[PDB]
Parts: structure tokens; C-alpha cells; sequence
């Protein structure tokens, strides 16, 4: 018994993305001269943490 | 440890406020200003 079973197969592709993003963050704070002031502007998530 | 206590979070609207007073009425004072809301979008089921 002499002989072959074969073939081939394929996939077209055209894919096209493009993508932009733009961002400024302007805080703006005040101290006194030997002092010290925390800003916050965001959120709290919460973590699994125990030793 | 583990992997029980249960405690209590604060949240809403929180002031704190340390003054001091000169004999010109200039005040030196430290101040928490705090604001916060839940957000259900960021909240997990355990």
C-alpha cells in the first residue's frame, strides 16, 4: 500500500486599530515653612493583608 | 494572622482641628478635611 493523503489551510487578516490618550493633572497646595501637607483626590481599594 | 475581629470604618464628611492663638489673634493650626462616599464600583463579595 503506497500513496499520500495531504492539505493545506489558511487565514486572511486586515486588521487596523490605532489609539490616543491625553491626560493633565494640575494639584496645587499650601504649607508652612517647616511643616508638611498630604493631598488626596482618588479612592481606597480593598486588600487581603494578614500576616 | 489566618487567612475572627470585626471593626468599624469611619466614612463621610470628618474634620479634625488643633489651634493655637498669638496675642495678634494670628492662628497656627493643623486641619484634616476628609470626603468621602462609597463607591459600589470598586466594592468586592468576599
Amino acid at each position: 500500500n503506497f500513496g499520500i493523503i495531504t492539505g493545506v489551510l489558511s487565514t486572511i487578516n486586515f486588521a487596523l486599530s490605532n489609539g490616543d490618550a491625553y491626560l493633565i493633572a494640575n494639584p496645587q497646595l499650601s504649607a508652612r515653612s517647616g511643616g508638611r501637607t498630604d493631598f488626596l483626590a482618588g479612592g481606597q481599594v480593598p486588600i487581603l493583608q494578614a500576616l | 494572622a489566618a487567612g475572627q475581629n470585626v471593626t468599624y470604618k469611619d466614612y463621610g464628611i470628618k474634620l479634625e482641628f488643633e489651634p493655637r492663638v498669638d496675642d495678634d489673634n494670628n492662628v497656627s493650626m493643623r486641619v484634616l478635611a476628609d470626603v468621602s462616599d462609597i463607591d459600589p464600583a470598586t466594592s468586592v463579595s468576599l
